[PDB]
């Protein structure tokens, strides 16, 4: 079927992970990766993030009922962290 | 807008 992948990303020198997001509970569209910036941290980790990946958890947090702006803040918040690491549980088709 | 796209 579809399946879950856990992806761990450390941001680059500018604090960017290298992907774009669309969706959120206010957008009436699920949260989904709309871009992978080539050679970015999100493109070079193993396993890597893919365009079209559906975001399920952000650092363990179920984000199904959070807004677009909220989840962008949750992602930025992972840089101000223990390991600076962002952990994305995603769903892939 | 309900079609926002944000860079992370
Ligand atoms: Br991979």
């Amino acid at each position: 079927d579809s399946y879950l992948v856990l992806i761990r990303i450390t941001p680059d020198e500018d604090g960017k992970f290298g992907f774009n997001l669309k969706g959120g509970v206010d957008q009436k569209m699920p949260l989904v990766v709309s871009r992978i910036n080539p050679e970015s941290p999100a493109d070079t980790c193993i396993p890597k993030l893919n365009e079209g990946d559906q975001i399920v958890l952000i650092n363990g947090r179920d984000i199904s009922e959070h807004t677009h702006d909220q989840v962008v803040m949750f992602i930025k918040a992972s840089r101000e962290s223990h390991s600076r690491e962002l952990a994305l549980v995603i769903r892939r088709r | 807008s309900q079609s926002r796209e944000s860079q992370c």
